[PDB]
């Protein structure tokens, strides 16, 4: 292989001679210059004025070689700033990547794909671009086979993760449409054996439902949860990441969405996701919580039933301080929308002690969330002659102490709160 | 977001 480190001017100089194999040769080392790592020399590449040519190659039936070295070198084009993306976007790619993924070679479809992918990833001006050009219809008609494990295993996590960049960003969404047309086959991709098929699949549908309440469903009608929630109990982190986004994302829709989380048992997996070694991890089981704790009293009742709240103790006892406020924001939703006793097995699972800890952090938000939750309990209590009780736990503890101490802090609404409490509980 | 193909 003569084609290795050219020089822009020699690749110029071959894509010129208008010799479909001096093309060629240029082209495999355009390619080769684009495929290192080390600072790929994509902006001298656009300068010289080659993705014309590259797109124009990308139309030679009768030459598949040359087609698939300038997709490949369109691909790491792509690849980069969203300039860069933009160069090959002008250059005409998009129509001419889409008519190659009907090419019977399979790598060259393959490069299709990626670039495609590539694309799409630059935001959602270039994705709903791609989708208007007609691309979902050839990708998802490469995916109509009986048995995916047919397919080659890179070929498949190319398409899975082009799919993803279909289903990406928002402002705008994708369009509903296009979502209706790939959540099928983005569903038979999430029940596949391969890792990394399923790591995308999960991101696509957690990028899906981050939205509105009928993305959510539209998601939701497709009795996905129950993989996902499959999914949320796998080993794999790659895979544990997206599908607790997703799950985390469907349970900020309706309460009957949240329900059909429940359903699926996903309650069942948090002592573990509560407790994981990872720290995002546990901060977005933490962030689901909380948006489980904020519906309805049975559903509340349902995580003290599976005993998640000795749990979120622990995560309120030690952890990384934005678990600590997930979990904050959780307890304070619990006790608003919690019965009395459900508010009085809360305090008995120990949770004044690491909930008055908390009120000397720099966050003045997470003060705020720990004193509307303790004035939510010493509501609980006056519902039971049990004020005095209560404030005596917070004494012994040290709570009034930080309490006193937070009627100096600047910010406003915190020192009305805590000299509201200070004259209300304790005389 | 996007993936350079490597040799």
């Amino acid at each position: 292989q003569g084609t290795v480190n050219w020089s822009v001017e020699d690749i110029v100089k071959g894509i010129n001679s208008n010799n479909l194999e001096s093309q060629l040769q240029a082209t495999q080392a355009a390619r080769k210059l684009l495929s290192r790592e080390k600072q790929p020399p994509i902006d001298n590449i656009i300068r010289a004025g080659l993705i014309p040519k590259f797109v124009s190659f990308l139309g030679k039936t009768d030459c598949s070689p040359i087609q698939f070295e300038s997709a490949w070198a369109l691909t790491n084009i792509a690849s980069g700033t969203s300039e860069q993306t933009k160069a090959v976007v002008d250059g005409g790619a998009i129509p001419a990547f889409i008519s190659l993924l009907a090419s019977p070679h399979a790598h060259i479809s393959e490069q299709a794909v990626w670039a495609l992918g590539n694309i799409a990833g630059d935001g959602s001006a270039f994705r709903d671009l791609v989708i208007k050009h007609g691309a979902i219809d050839p990708l998802l008609a490469l995916l109509a086979v009986p048995d995916l494990s047919t397919l080659a295993c890179g070929y498949l996590r190319n398409l899975t993760w082009t799919l993803s960049n279909l289903c990406r960003n928002k402002n705008p969404a994708p369009p509903l449409d296009a979502v209706e047309q790939i959540l099928p086959t983005l569903v038979r991709l999430l029940h596949h054996n391969d890792p990394e098929v399923l790591a995308d699949s999960c991101w696509a549908i957690s990028y899906l439902t981050d939205g509105p309440n009928e993305r959510i469903e539209m998601v939701v009608k497709k009795g996905v949860v129950p993989q996902l929630v499959k999914l949320l109990g796998a080993t794999e982190l790659p895979i544990v990441t997206p599908a607790l986004r997703a799950i985390g994302n469907i349970v900020t829709g309706t309460d009957e969405q949240t329900q059909k989380v429940i359903d699926a048992g996903a309650l069942a997996v948090f002592p573990s996701l509560l407790t994981n070694p990872k720290t995002n991890i546990q901060k977005e089981a933490t962030w689901t919580m909380s948006n489980i704790t904020a519906g309805r009293q049975d559903q509340i009742q349902q995580v003290v039933n599976h005993g998640l709240v000795p749990f979120l103790v622990g995560v309120l006892s030690k952890a990384d301080f934005k678990t600590q406020k997930e979990a904050a924001w959780a307890i304070t939703n619990y006790t608003s929308g919690g019965t009395v006793e459900q508010i009085v097995y809360l305090v008995h699972c120990g949770i004044i002690e690491p909930l008055m800890n908390l009120l000397s952090a720099k966050d003045t938000k997470i003060i705020q969330v720990i004193l509307d939750a303790i004035s939510n309990i010493f509501q609980a209590a006056e519902k039971l002659g049990e004020t005095e009780k209560l404030s005596i736990m917070i004494e012994e503890c040290g709570g009034l102490d930080k309490i006193e101490a937070l009627q100096r802090h600047e910010n406003e609404s915190v020192y009305k709160a805590s000299l509201n409490l200070i004259e209300k509980y304790f005389s | 977001r996007k993936r350079q193909k490597l040799m």
